[PDB]
């Protein structure tokens, strides 16, 4: 006689995430070889720690050309005591539109860990300035002038023979994992703004042009781990 | 790996499960600067 | 005997503390908290989606809004109004008038045992249709995330996106029932049944832990949008707790007199 | 016996007729570790703040009723400065650190005579909101002296006095009955507590380590250990006894954990 | 060929108490750690042996304040020969409304074992009295005066430097388990009344107030074991 | 993949004499003891060999 | 423990059954009076 | 015994199958004439 069985409530259903495999309808086939072409991917995080150029809203001179959005900073000559660039950390903000960690975070739900941003100078070698960059966890208002960005967490930076300064936003948190986008902009999903100030004036000889430029990158650090995917945003196709 | 619970056994032999190749006879980074 | 209880800690006393007699055998162990909770329990019922869904708004909402209410179920034992985390629990006793009645919920019999302050488990989602001869489909997305709602046409038929995606689906049989267990996914550490706190840093309602939850289940039929019937229908949802832990005990709900 | 001289930092408190201690859930509560969720170097303890701060609470008379309680939150007490009690250096520190984490010693204060009777109940409940009637404004230092006690209504018993939210005028206005935060006064001795009365003691202590929903909550929003004093049997005294005795309290942090510098807090 | 099977009568059903688990629809996830916060619960009986203040009907002076019910005893000065407090043992009686063992018994069906009640004095130290407390298994009528409560099972009690007296109602029974509430108030569900009498008068000097007070507790002893849960009473929510 | 199976003709039926047991809907319970009261029955034939008074039709 | 009859085997490996934790690298009473 | 065919195995452990007792710590006839 057959072995007695009892079918449980889960009959004939198929789960999308169901960790099992199905009988093939045609098998015992071979394939072309693989090994000749290099460059495998085991984890996309080997992918995720590549530099990526951020994207910002253009200063109030809208050029009527297509998509007036700018991957650099135009430092002004004039003395004012407000920062150059200030942007939050919510990984769906319109400053994080096409950064890699923003991009492959945009279809996942939760991450943990640090976020490197670095910045590459571009200007004439006879020009030189001092720039500090500063970060503050969420206060009530936003820290605006130099005392507020002074007390918190910063690094000053020279212009010399090199051209960059690797910076890493530290990872302070109530809970170990954090979200990727804020349905309600709470303390669990934002972590305070980031800014950089000019500390002393850009200094440069005569007959060389004004207003230098600085590019921004954004990359995953070491501890940056992802989890638990979600369905995607098809809005790129429309 | 992937996602399985098949730590006991599979039913078919693996040559019926998925194709294998021919005979031509701790992770790694992605390209150094020499 | 002759100890005094004002030190805050008193032990128990068997029969030979002051009388003659010997202590009795231990009877059973239906007491351990990772066995006591493991019971299949429904929390509520659900109106079934059949179209491009839209989900309700933030906290104030003026009239003229267009959302489809009572189609989601933010599954927690915590009190919930209109499928978004509230802090109190309603019971609409005099429902005559205009203005739509919100979808309330709470896990009734969980609190009557609950002498805890923090909780920890995994759960399972059991669904059952109440109307006869029905076939449906359940969907889900994790906590700290949000439902995708649009439609893309295929051969003149408008079909929504929640047929597909990353997060798992499940298609039932001819009047069958779907069940699967579901693990932790929360940004915080342990589930609170009490909370201080607020959602953001300032100007927030004090008391609702908005991201210490589980997720939500929605039901929908496998049909294109333009072939939808006029009769609405219903379906219930069931939860059984698993592998539970507990911490730092507390009180019980107050019983009537009355 | 019964004389406990407790010395910390530079201060030293003794209560000559006391009872003992009462830890919770672990026999030595001061032990901890720096939190695992952070990555920055945490600012640990330092001897300038390892202290008993003290502060005056409201007095109590004949006219009180049963189950009427005062309740002070924590560390939110240090912010709004009740009763001449401020953190001083401690508030100037924890304004400037977005993550805060600490456990608490408390010993509370009374001294009734030998011709009195009446039982208080010192207990620190976890994770409650017994300071707000649902308007949304947390109550502050001006509106404490108009009542001297919270007359324990039914609305705290049925959990009807927790702050709800704006329902939104698309819906129907509701009919609320229950909330998960409440106080059941026949039940309140399941927490770390000890009966203080004119029977035996004068001043008596609690002690508690950390509990939390996460490894480290926020700086200025969380309130884990509210401590509440409530009267079970009222006082009786003839004409000539000392009218209306006075209550204060003594709060000690143990092993503080700070994280994350910024500007001093200014509320938005 | 497949292994022959025979489905039994139990097809596709789901039992609520069914001791088995179901295939997950999404797995291989991690979680935040646990170990930092103390105070676990393995059994609720570690919970159940905490003192709890009982609740009684107020003596005939109804104060119009909310819920005139009283967690103490007002001993009168006058000489009468009826007890101070007399209450049965049925764990759903309106004296057992918010005791712990009453509370977590109110959703279970059967227990076994002892039930401690203790009582804490509160009065002036220059006052002193002698109080006995007595217990009787179910007689025909109720034992009322001091001979009846005298013969059965009692303890006298002093007032001194301490303030309490731990008492344990013994566990005599026809059957080893007993019920928790009486649908028909039978011998299996009740166990006779409990009372306490004043034996000699309270004695106290001049200019110190009359009528002292005594609090009552109620806790599980050692052998107190529970079994076999039941669906709950939702009447707290209305 | 799952193990292939073939349900035979006997589906979902229940036989009255069917020598098997069924999954309990509530388990892990204890019981009062037994041993104190004597007089077991293993077979009813220990019962069956007791004298018994017959019954006849009365004479006319 | 809980309530199971799975004294023979489970189908999936336990890392697919329920979440396990990170790496930070006869019963007991509830709080003494020292 | 009874009537079973379960000479191989049962699915659940026997403490889930049927209740067992407490701890108080060739056949026979039915009563002799001494």
């Amino acid at each position: 006689g057959p072995i007695p069985t009892a079918p449980r409530e889960n009959s004939l259903m198929f789960l999308s995430t169901l960790p099992d495999d199905t009988v093939p309808a045609y098998g015992n086939v071979r394939t072309p070889p693989v090994n000749y072409l290099p460059g495998e991917i085991t984890d996309l995080l080997q992918l995720a720690r590549i530099p990526t150029l951020m994207a910002f809203e253009r200063v109030p001179e809208p050029v009527p050309a297509s998509d007036t959005y700018v991957p650099y900073v135009a430092v002004p000559t004039q003395f004012d005591d407000r920062p150059l660039i200030s942007f939050p950390i919510t990984l769906s903000d319109p400053v994080y539109q096409n950064t890699l960690v923003g991009a492959i975070s945009s279809n996942f739900a939760n991450y943990r860990g640090c976020i490197q941003i670095t910045l590459t100078f571009c200007g004439p070698m006879m020009a030189r300035g001092k720039f500090l960059l500063s970060y503050s966890p969420p206060n009530g208002t936003q820290p605006q002038t130099l005392s507020e960005a002074m007390q918190c967490t910063y690094s000053i930076w020279d212009i010399g023979l090199n051209s960059s300064w690797t910076f890493v936003v530290p990872y302070i948190s109530p809970s170990d994992y954090r979200e990727t986008r804020a349905i309600t902009n709470s303390v669990y999903s934002a972590d305070g703004w980031f800014s950089l100030h000019k500390l002393t004036k850009i200094t440069l000889p005569p007959d060389c042009p004004q207003s230098p430029c600085i590019l921004f990158f954004a990359s995953a650090g070491e501890d940056y781990t992802l989890r638990l995917p979600v369905d995607c945003n098809p809005s790129y196709v429309f | 790996r992937g996602n399985n619970g098949n730590m006991t056994f599979n039913y078919y032999a693996n040559t019926y499960q998925n194709s294998v190749d021919f005979s031509t006879s701790i992770l790694n980074p992605l390209g150094y600067l020499k | 005997s002759t100890d005094n209880a004002e030190t805050g800690v008193i032990e128990a006393g068997n029969t030979d503390t002051d009388f003659s007699g010997e202590l009795a055998a231990p009877g059973s162990n239906h007491t351990n908290v990772k066995f006591l909770f493991d019971r299949s329990r429904l929390l509520n019922v659900i109106k079934v989606l059949e179209k491009d869904a839209v989900f309700p708004r933030p906290f104030p909402t003026q009239e003229g809004a267009q959302q489809d209410d009572g189609y989601f179920c933010l599954l927690t034992p915590r009190p919930t109004v209109a499928s978004r985390p509230a802090t109190r629990f309603g019971l609409y006793a005099n429902p005559s008038g205009s203005g739509v009645l919100a979808n309330t919920s709470l896990d009734f019999n969980f609190y009557s045992l609950a002498c805890f302050t923090y909780f920890r488990s995994d759960l399972e989602v059991t669904v059952v249709s109440l109307e006869p001869d029905l076939e449906f489909a359940v969907g889900w997305f994790p906590s700290g995330s949000e439902y995708q709602a649009s439609s893309f046409v295929y051969d003149q038929l408008h079909v929504p996106f929640h047929f597909t995606g990353r997060t798992p689906r499940a298609f039932a049989s001819k009047g069958g029932k779907v069940s699967f267990v579901l693990p932790w996914n929360s940004v915080s550490s342990v589930l609170p049944v009490r909370w201080g706190g607020a959602s953001k840093l300032s100007s927030a309602t004090r008391g609702l832990p908005a991201h210490a939850d589980w997720g939500t289940i929605y039901a929908f039929v496998p049909r294109p949008n333009e072939k939808k019937s006029t009769a609405v229908k219903h379906v219930a949802v069931y939860i059984r707790y698993k592998n539970a832990r507990a911490w730092c005990p507390s009180m019980l709900p107050f019983r009537s007199y009355k | 016996d019964r004389v406990t001289t407790q010395t910390a930092g530079n201060t030293a408190i003794n209560t000559q007729s006391s009872l003992g201690v009462l830890c919770a859930y672990v026999e030595d509560p001061t032990k901890s570790d720096p939190p695992s969720s952070s990555t920055d170097q945490p600012t640990t303890t330092f001897t300038a703040i390892d202290r008993w701060y003290t502060g005056r609470l409201n007095s109590w008379t004949k006219a009180v009723k049963t189950f009427s309680f005062q309740a002070v939150p924590l560390p939110g007490a240090f912010l709004s400065r009740q009763g001449g009690l401020n953190g001083g250096a401690f508030t100037a520190t924890l304004h400037r650190h977005f993550l805060m984490k600490c456990g608490w010693q408390v010993q509370v204060q009374c001294n009734l005579t030998q011709f009195h009777q009446g039982a208080l109940l010192v207990a620190m409940v976890p994770e409650t909101t017994l300071d707000v009637k649902p308007d949304g404004k947390a109550k502050s230092l001006q509106e404490l002296n108009e009542e001297q006690w919270v007359e324990m209504s039914d609305d705290y018993r049925t959990g009807k006095n927790m702050p709800f939210q704006s329902l939104g005028t698309y819906y129907r206005p509701p009919n609320w009955t229950w909330g998960p935060n409440f106080i059941n006064p026949y039940q309140v001795t399941v927490f770390p507590h000890q009966i203080l009365n004119a029977r035996t003691s004068t001043s008596v202590d609690i002690n508690v380590p950390y509990i939390g929903e996460t490894p480290t909550q926020s700086s200025e929003t969380q309130n884990s250990w509210t401590l509440l004093v409530m009267v079970l049997v009222p006082l009786d005294y003839k004409e000539g006894a000392t009218t209306d005795p006075e209550i204060t309290f003594s709060v000690r942090p143990t092993s503080p954990y700070f994280n994350g510098l910024r500007n001093r807090y200014t509320a938005g």
